[PDB]
């Protein structure tokens, strides 16, 4: 196998994490939709580093896993404060704002 | 072992400090002695700050910048610049932030004057609610979080690595997600603008990482310098790097606001608190055009005749969509939301200059902007409707200059200053960048910005008719003032538009000083 | 030197390292047999009883007989479940259970068929957080298995057995961070060279309690136990199970209590060296000897979680929650502390400094945590207020 | 492929024995049809009928959602330690100051939730 | 350049079983199907960054993505439903078809842009992983990156502000104790003492059944409000 596959699968797996945030109303599927990319990210980096030989891409992809779960915890409190309000999780609620 | 430069790092040093003594103040103080030391420790600790970044500028005047913590961050001229208006902007804001209610016969004034809910975890409207008012609680936690945003944007310029460049956007947008759903008034349409804002954020923020991923595969390195060793060698893939670029474009132009990506602006900064979208509309637009500075003119310089028509289209649509949906706004946030719209395309003109002057005329132009943004803001979080929310119908606004003519004097000075208006700092502050835009070849640039201004006069010019040329309507708002920190913070930042435009030669010697990065 | 040893690791012959597989799948299937059968046998023995002993000689087919009458008994499929998931959660608790096996120490190098393998499946760079990794993987399998059976009491289990997860797993991962200071290596086989000089649940004791707390917790264990809570929740999550399912569901439990019994074993009981009393006689350390040290060892552990279970009543899940918060998770992050410090201070010749701060950090701790136990935990409160119910006169 | 590949093994061995346990428990046996053992188990008492509210059809809160996010942010963060642990004594006392500066911001963070009330409910 | 056919084998068979999580996340009608589709893809990534020479970052993968999938999976069950079905019906017109195609797009001009890379030379990652990966990675962190790493700190901090700031609920709302409940007036036992049982008949004893008072209708008190 060609190494660039890895590349690829992570291009497809960004591609429909983006389309994720598109198609769900669900604000915690919208989470696991930037996980998703932010994983697919990792995986680009995780290729690049084994291709140059060197442990940088791994530390990238450390720092970006810490960086989803943070902002993963930061959705689910603003989720939270929300859904107390309006007894709903759906992103389309969210529609006062507008023209 | 590794040399860490303390000095250089002074900056942004005491400001996370500070933030983790502000979180140390809300773990173990006494509630009734919250606010005080908190805003004590915050204000005074950005005002080291910037003590600090005068000092690293003295250390300057030598070698042309220096690296800090073997890489990762770079202080040069244009990174400490950018970290001194992020400094001041940032006490600025944490003023704004740390109104209270102007008065009452009980004690129990909760830092409301700024548009802070006592209890955000509180349902809008709930008895529980009603309560925290009554009682006069607010959660101090906002201070530390403004700490960390003004943190994270202080390293954003000055980020050296694609990895320390996106941790900093990630403390940053963290702290600001946070902050736009604790609005005091319109709970639901603050809460709305957090969701908004977290959503396109991380959004953008995927794909930053994601070209950050493939710039890192196409040179091998993420320091900024290095890649623009491996772009220039050809010895990079070429391919990956226009693709990173992009994908890394994605993220700064919308935290910037550029049209393909400046829909969350207007919602977000009508909805956020006032004095939050004051300090933000200001603070993440100066560090993500830094950011994007340094990656123009550092990173990826070599690709310039690859990038350079896009961006061109970006400022465009930033120019003509941003000021032709800003005419028939009417709403005063949402208007100059969209107004800060077409002014990151304004700097994007400049930016895409990619000549020393660019730099110059970036830098100023967002040192001008991110104040007169915030003083815009600052005022407009004063005009209180009778049931005390911020009036921002605009239709409501009529004669509100023929009522207070201090203020609406105030008021359309900084409407000028972003309409570009000669004498203002906004007038110094586009012919800058247009002058760069100019010489870098890109005078179709000029003469499209040159319309949009034309055209975005009108919006601001509206606000002037309705505030001076009508009559007061039957209904009319009115000031609350609410205490002498905003009363600061709006002289302060009008005094500031105004001798920019009239003597503009002090800070724009600063700013030429500040054309070259350290490669 | 470097741990994974290349020159025993990676070179079992394809033959040869299935016959290890299979032989660690046995020796799984065996100990679980007897873990069964000697935990209800000892439950007897610790409550007066004699227990299973009529099932075949002194009842040791006892095991056995159960595991084939659910084998023999109707395989449920309630409706209302989510089949496709209440199906696989038997299966998501089991595989991981093994598989985290696969890189425990069972002993040292040994010649086999004119072969020098390690007495030990395999070994990684980073084999006690696949062990790690493993386990939680384990944990799906109760939660999904408590989700899909459509029923409020295994959806109870579930919920019980997240709330679980997030009580023990920082504590478990926290705790390995002292073994790998003073072992230097993630391997398995790195840590039990490392404590050749001594065993680290001497060195490292206050690692050792979080992380046994931590173990009984992950293998959802008495005093914890907390997503069967027969007494609460009838069979909490694997209600709704009949058959091989619950059978497999129950032989996860007892694989992760092995699995985590060796890993303690590994980390801080010297894996398979032995004891001192053997440790004196010449080739104890060698040969097939350190399968049975590494037997007993585990076995201790199996017997401290039956005599817990025996003598401990189960925790509310909420107070197992606030053990692992307010208590392990600061422990060992205090210990985290103390330890690099006073490493740190050993490496630069410090000396009595490191002495002195070790010493005081845990009288500081226990001091504290007794706070917690007692001070924290008042034992007193006021009376209450009367009402329309015309109270009486009270002494 | 070293190294690992005994986890393969081991792993198909789990999964193939995993996979036809479950076989037989649906294949080996008796199997007789009945509405009422199919039911949910309700400790005897009839189940819902079938509708949907408060509860399959609604949401079941929990009242530690707090210590959840809490959780998240921590185990993803403690993670910096094995990389530390394993490497200290090649890293020096620079790596041990700059994580025992990480650490004590953990601590801020943890004492700010502990002390806050954070660690309640649930 | 070529990696071993073991490796492909494992890229094959693992990245299918990533991009049909993926595909289910996006597609999954039940939040729990998504969260469990999520956790699929997260374990194959983990797996691949193992086939990838990076063994402690899929290690680390699977821990922490166990959590964080658990941890949404609980918020699914407390925001969304335990097992309700979405109805993924495009509640914006036209907005499915532009997004799909969005996303094609950018997937397509993505792998485009990509082309072939690791043509242009595949180092082997054996030279850097040679004294332990954990090793290196530990160098790399806290001599290369330390900054970022402390700054992570940072947003750990902010998650925690966020969570108490916005989650947390405070004095005001906090739920009654059993002991405050009990005294009302002593509410909870002698203030309608504790309500009648649901009704109990021949073919229905199911908490939804109301109890009959001796006039023959169906006493309000016997079922729970709640219940239709």
């Amino acid at each position: 196998m060609n190494p660039d596959n890895y590349l690829y699968l992570s291009a497809l797996l960004f591609t429909i994490g983006a389309a994720g945030v598109l198609l769900r109303r669900n604000a915690i599927v919208m989470f696991m939709c930037v996980e998703l990319m932010l994983n697919a990210a990792n995986l680009a980096f995780v290729n690049f580093s084994r291709m140059h030989g060197q442990l940088d891409g791994q530390v990238v992809a450390f720092f970006t896993m810490v960086v989803a779960a943070c902002e993963v915890v930061v959705g689910l409190a603003i989720i939270m404060a929300i859904f107390r309000t309006r007894r709903s999780a759906s992103v389309d609620d969210a529609n006062l704002l507008k023209h | 072992t590794p040399s860490i430069e303390y000095g250089l790092l002074s900056p942004m040093l005491i400001v996370f400090g500070v933030a983790i003594a502000g979180v140390l103040i809300e773990a173990l103080a006494p509630r009734q002695s919250r606010y005080p030391l908190q805003v004590t420790l915050a204000l005074g600790g950005l005002i080291a700050t910037v003590v600090a970044v005068v000092f690293v500028a003295r250390g300057l005047s030598g070698t042309p910048g220096r690296p800090a913590v073997l890489g990762a961050v770079v202080l040069d001229a244009p990174a400490v610049f950018l970290q001194g208006t992020i400094a001041l902007v940032g006490i600025l804001g944490i003023m704004l932030i740390a109104e209270r209610q102007k008065a009452t016969v009980s004690a129990g004034e909760a830092r409301g004057l700024e548009d802070f809910t006592p209890q955000a975890s509180a349902v809008a409207g709930s008895v529980a609610e009603q309560l925290a008012t009554k009682t006069g609680v607010m959660q101090t936690e906002v201070f530390p979080l403004t700490m960390f945003a003004i943190g994270g944007m202080l390293l954003f310029p000055a980020a050296d690595d694609l990895l320390t460049m996106f941790v900093a956007l990630e403390v940053l947008s963290l702290p600001l997600y946070l902050l736009c759903g604790l609005a005091r008034r319109r709970r639901l349409l603050s809460q709305e603008a957090a969701l908004k804002y977290f959503l396109l954020g991380a959004f953008s923020s995927a794909f930053f990482i994601y070209g950050a991923a493939m710039l890192y595969g196409s040179a091998g390195t993420l320091d900024l310098s290095g890649i623009a060793e491996s772009v220039a060698a050809g010895s990079g893939n070429t391919s990956l790097a226009l693709l990173g670029v992009a994908l890394l474009l994605v993220g700064v132009l919308f935290k910037v606001g550029a049209v393909p990506f400046h829909s969350w602006i207007p919602d977000v900064y009508q909805g956020a608190p006032t004095s939050i979208t004051a300090f933000m509309a200001a603070a993440t637009k100066i560090a993500a055009f830094g950011a994007m500075l340094r990656i123009f003119y550092v990173a990826v310089p070599a690709l310039r005749d690859d990038w350079r028509p896009v961006l061109w289209a970006i400022a465009i649509l930033t120019m003509v969509v941003g000021t032709v949906t800003a005419v028939t706004q009417t709403d005063v946030k949402r208007m100059l939301a969209y107004s800060a719209v077409a002014h990151s395309g304004f700097i994007l003109t400049g930016v895409i200059a990619a000549n020393p002057a660019g730099v110059s005329s970036t830098l100023f132009y967002l040192f001008a902007y991110g104040f007169s943004t915030l003083g815009a803001f600052a005022v407009v979080g004063l005009i209180r409707n009778a049931a005390g929310d911020e009036e921002t119908s605009m239709a409501q606004w009529a004669g509100l200059g023929r009522r207070y003519p201090i203020v609406g004097v105030v008021f359309s000075l900084f409407l000028l200053a972003f309409a570009g208006i000669p004498l203002t700092s906004g007038f110094v502050s586009k012919f800058a960048v247009f002058k760069a835009a100019g010489e870098g070849g890109a005078i179709p640039l000029v003469i499209i910005g040159v319309i949009a201004s034309a055209v975005a006069a009108y919006f601001y010019v509206r606000v002037i008719v309705l505030m001076f040329f009508t009559e007061p309507p039957d209904d009319a708002p009115e000031l609350v003032v609410p205490s002498g920190l905003s009363t600061a913070v709006v002289t302060v930042t009008a005094a500031v538009t105004f001798a920019l435009g009239a003597l503009p030669q002090p800070l724009l010697d600063l700013a030429n000083s500040a054309e070259t990065f350290l490669h | 030197m470097t741990h994974p040893d290349p020159t025993l690791f990676g070179h079992d012959p394809w033959w040869l390292m299935l016959a290890k597989a299979v032989a660690i799948f046995v020796f799984l299937l065996l100990t679980v047999l007897s873990a069964i059968l000697i935990e209800r046998k000892l439950l007897g023995r610790m409550q007066m009883r004699f227990g299973p002993n009529r099932v075949g000689p002194a009842g040791l087919l006892q095991s056995l007989a159960d595991g084939i009458k659910l084998a023999l008994k109707e395989g449920l499929v309630p409706a209302g479940v989510d089949k496709p998931i209440y199906l696989l959660a038997p299966v998501i608790s089991v595989i991981p259970a093994f598989v985290a096996f696969s890189v425990i120490p069972l002993g040292g190098a040994v010649s086999v068929f004119g072969h020098r393998t390690p007495l030990q499946l395999t070994d990684l760079p980073v084999a006690v957080l696949f062990i790690l990794a493993a386990t939680s993987i384990g944990v799906y399998g109760i939660v999904l298995a408590g989700w899909a059976s459509g029923s409020t009491y295994p959806l109870l289990g579930g919920l019980r057995s997240s709330a679980q997860v997030v009580s023990y797993e920082i504590a478990m991962g926290l705790s390995f961070v002292a073994v790998f200071l003073y072992a230097g290596t993630m391997s398995t086989s790195g840590i039990v060279a490392a404590q050749d000089r001594t065993w680290f649940v001497f060195l490292l004791l206050p690692s050792f309690l979080v992380y046994v707390v931590s173990m009984v917790g992950e293998t959802n264990r008495a005093p914890f136990d907390l997503p069967e809570a027969e007494g609460e929740l009838v069979g909490g999550f694997h209600t709704e199970y009949s058959s091989l399912k619950f059978a497999m569901f129950m032989l996860a439990e007892y694989v992760n209590m092995t699995t985590v019994s060796a890993l303690a074993t590994t980390m801080f009981l010297g894996g398979w060296h032995a004891p001192f009393p053997f440790n004196l006689i010449d080739g104890a350390n060698s040969g097939w000897w350190p399968l049975l040290w590494f037997t007993a060892k585990v076995w201790t552990f199996m017997f401290l979680y039956f005599w817990l279970r025996a003598t401990l009543p189960r925790l509310r899940y909420d107070q197992f929650m606030a053990l692992g918060w307010k208590v392990l998770i600061p422990v060992s992050l205090l210990w985290i502390m103390v330890v690099a410090i006073t490493r740190s201070l050993r490496q630069h010749g410090e000396g009595t400094w490191a002495a002195w701060l070790l010493t005081a950090a845990v009288v500081v701790v226990v001091a504290l945590i007794w706070g917690l136990a007692t001070s924290l935990r008042r034992r007193t409160v006021q009376p209450p207020p009367p009402q329309s119910t015309g109270a009486y006169p009270v002494p | 492929m070293a190294l690992y590949t005994p986890i393969l093994i081991l792993g198909a061995i789990a999964a193939v024995f995993a996979v036809v346990s479950v076989g037989i428990a649906l294949v080996i046996g008796p199997r007789r049809f009945n509405r009422s053992k199919l039911e949910a188990y309700e400790c005897g008492i009839d189940p819902l009928p079938p509708v949907a509210a408060g509860l399959t059809g609604q949401r079941i809160p929990i009242r530690y959602y707090l210590i959840a996010m809490l959780f998240i942010v921590f185990d993803i963060e403690i993670v910096f330690l094995y990389p530390w642990a394993v490497a200290f004594d090649s890293l020096g006392l620079f790596a041990v100051i700059e994580m025992l500066l990480f650490m004590l911001t953990v601590f801020v963070a943890y004492a700010y939730v502990w002390r806050r009330g954070g660690l309640n409910w649930d | 350049a070529r990696t071993s056919t073991s490796e492909a084998v494992v890229f094959w068979v693992v990245g299918t079983v990533a991009l049909v999580g993926a595909i289910g996340v996006v597609a999954a009608r039940k939040a729990v199907y998504s969260a469990v589709f999520l956790a699929c893809t997260m374990i194959s990534l983990a797996v691949l960054y193992i086939a990838q020479d990076a063994p402690f970052l899929g290690v680390v993968q699977i821990v922490v993505y166990t959590g964080a999938v658990m941890m949404l999976f609980l918020f699914v069950l407390m925001l969304i439903g335990v097992d309700l079905t979405e109805s993924l019906v495009e509640t914006i017109k036209g907005h499915r078809i532009a997004a799909l195609i969005a996303g094609a797009g950018f997937g397509i001009l993505v792998i485009a842009g990509i082309g072939n890379v690791s043509v242009a030379g595949f180092s082997g990652l054996a030279a850097a992983n040679s004294g332990g990966n954990v090793e290196g990675l530990a160098a790399l962190i806290f001599t290369r990156y330390l900054w970022a790493f402390e700054l992570t700190s940072a947003l750990l901090i902010t998650a925690a502000l966020g969570a108490m700031v916005l989650a947390h609920r405070e004095r005001f709302e906090r739920r009654k104790t059993q002991r405050e409940l009990a005294i009302e007036r002593f509410q909870t036992g002698g203030h309608p003492t504790p309500l009648p049982n649901p009704g109990v008949y021949a073919r229905h004893n199911s908490v939804d059944v109301p109890a009959r008072l001796p006039d023959g209708s169906e006493s309000p008190l016997s079922v729970s409000t709640i219940l239709p």
